């Protein structure tokens, strides 16, 4: 009985296993751009 | 006020549909569609917080037929064909860029 | 931003530049008290949707009522908008639902002037 760490989430939806993978890849490979003026 | 009522409003107001959403460990994600008769682009928006918020834009070409993507090739700048990261303050600028590109 | 509906509205506020302050339906239709804008300028207005039943179908006909809200703006802000926005955007307007995106585009280009 020591408690635990967790993270909160909205009810926006549970992803698939593939989407979890996709998110990490897309962040990692994203090209940084500051604005679109 | 329901989520369907808000989604209906913005579909007719600024031509954006939200199809699928999910939250994973990196952030909030939205399978999104934008445009009109002139041209439609599907894409993924992800909001990853680090507190500052970053937006990840992922283009989605699968729904596009061969003809509407050769039109897309002419209308879109190259960066809208690639996965982008940008701060949250530029999201509206992004929408306007995408609107003007599709409307060409 | 805990509730899903707040997340959706936050998304459209940052994406389309429109904040919905209230949603309600009374005997005059379905109404949105909204603001649209950014650093360049803000316009307050109500959007009303007047559904009339079609003759031969469940598919409703929708008329949009635009009511600009100037009464609570300062005179200084009101003269800044007068240079950017055409006169009809300071009047109550009505137009079919299908023209709503054109209205939004016309609003957006005016505010970004």
């Amino acid at each position: 009985d020591e408690g635990f760490e967790f993270r909160r989430h909205s009810n926006l939806g549970v992803p698939t296993l593939g989407e979890r993978l996709d998110s990490l890849h897309e962040i990692k490979s994203a090209r940084r751009m500051d604005h679109f003026n | 006020e329901t989520i369907e009522i808000i989604k209906d409003l913005f579909e007719h107001l600024c031509g954006v549909r939200v199809h699928r959403t999910y939250e994973d460990d990196t952030g909030l994600w939205f399978d999104t569609s934008q445009g009109s008769k002139n041209g439609i682009m599907d894409y993924k928006l992800g909001f990853v917080k680090s507190v500052d918020t970053e937006v990840i834009y992922v283009p989605l070409l699968k729904q596009r037929t061969a003809e509407e993507l050769q039109e897309l090739q002419k209308k879109l700048p190259d960066y809208l064909f690639e996965t982008l990261s940008f701060p949250l303050r530029s999201l509206n600028q992004f929408y306007i860029k995408m609107s003007k590109s599709l409307n060409k």
